[PDB]
């Protein structure tokens, strides 16, 4: 399938997904560190099979 | 063991001045001296600007339509400004100006502490007849160096977007020279004088600077007089 | 198969570290090894460090 | 603008006559200035019977 920009990724808190806009992607002028998500991605996997 | 105390204090400009200690036994003005400089050029408390948030800007790295100073530019010449406080361990002064012509450093809000020593300052220019900056300017005091990239560790949500940190340079003491010269008391051995000659921003008075510092030496070889 | 593209644009502020290289237009090459307070600083009867 | 005092001080004893104290945490290049400050007032001027 195919991956969405969407700022809803899993596994990570409400201080991850701060620096992001609603489309997902990081303000102009946000000052960002290693590890910061400036855009957020989500890829289709099927089945995890855990 | 006669111990020393001050003499003149030679004011010369706003910006150095020349104070003396009178009655130095042999060598102690080169261990003093030295010793003086050491804490002088480096431990001393300071204030400068840390703190910028202008009013449209969202980062350090734009261009103000109507100024033809850098955003980025316009920071480093505050941490130029010198000023001093009195009762406040930060103040946050309001800087508002507009017209074709200098934003010097004494259009800024007066607060009562607040002593701007050289209000010819050039923040920035302004190049268009309506063109207005406003901006918060958060002076806070401390002692040394603390750069712009060690302050965003506490941070715990700085998110004002538009607050531009700068790097503080707190320090009163520019450059520190300590001459020892012979002074002949009307009757004694050999003594010689300490002259200190130093050179500040104006934001601490010459014996205040050379008591804290001396106050300092004490206070650290409290321990050293005993185990 | 790429449906969009986001480029973000850093802008890094390095200052200057043990390490890095330096070099005069004479062939002389170095690397920065101690970062020294200037009071530690050879200096002249002047007072003025290098 | 509160300073640095230092803690720990173990003294190792070498014989009777000389010894090694040791003074951790100073802050920065002040091992120097009192180091140095008491180095001068040692060799130099002391109270003495020669």
């Amino acid at each position: 399938g195919p991956e969405e920009i969407t700022a809803d990724i899993p596994n990570v808190g409400e201080a991850a997904l701060s620096k992001l806009d609603e489309s997902g992607i990081v303000y102009i002028g946000a000052e960002v560190t290693g590890g910061d998500i400036l855009v957020g991605k989500v890829t289709p996997k099927g089945e995890t099979q855990l | 063991f006669l111990k020393p105390r001050l003499v003149d204090i030679e004011q010369v400009s706003s910006t150095h001045a020349k104070v003396t200690l009178e009655p130095l036994e042999r060598g102690f003005g080169h261990t003093l001296g030295n010793a003086l400089r050491r804490i002088l050029l480096s431990s001393m408390p300071g204030c400068a600007v840390t703190e910028v948030e202008i009013d449209g800007v969202l980062h350090e790295y734009s261009t103000k339509e109507g100024v033809q100073e850098d955003i980025l530019e316009i920071l480093l010449n505050l941490k130029g400004l010198a000023v001093r406080v009195q009762g406040k361990d930060e103040v946050i002064l309001t800087l508002n100006k507009s017209g074709i012509g200098p934003v010097t450093a004494a259009d800024i809000t007066h607060d009562g502490d607040v002593e701007i020593v050289k209000p010819q300052h050039v923040i920035c220019h302004l190049t268009d007849e309506n063109a207005s900056i406003s901006m918060r300017i958060k002076v806070q005091r401390g002692r040394g160096y603390v750069p712009a990239s060690t302050r965003i560790h506490s941070e715990e949500d700085e998110r004002p977007i538009g607050r531009l940190l700068v790097d503080a340079c707190y320090s009163p003491v520019e450059r520190i020279a300590y001459n020892v010269e012979a002074a002949r008391v009307e009757q004694r051995t050999d003594l010689d004088k300490l002259v200190i000659e130093m050179e500040t921003n104006g934001t601490i008075d010459p014996e205040e600077a050379i008591r804290r510092a001396a106050t300092i030496l004490a206070e650290q070889l409290e321990a050293f007089v005993d185990l | 198969g790429v449906l969009k593209i986001v480029k973000v644009y850093l802008a890094v502020k390095r200052r200057i570290q043990p390490g890095d290289k330096m070099a005069g237009r004479h062939g002389n090459k170095g690397v920065i090894s101690k970062i020294n307070p200037i009071e530690d600083m050879p200096y002249d009867e002047n007072g003025t460090p290098v | 603008t509160e300073f640095l005092k230092p803690r720990l001080v173990d003294i190792e004893q070498v014989s009777s006559t000389h010894a090694k104290v040791t003074l951790e945490p100073l802050e920065r290049g002040f091992g120097h200035t009192l180091g140095n400050a008491l180095r001068r007032i040692l060799l130099s001027s002391m109270p003495g019977c020669a």
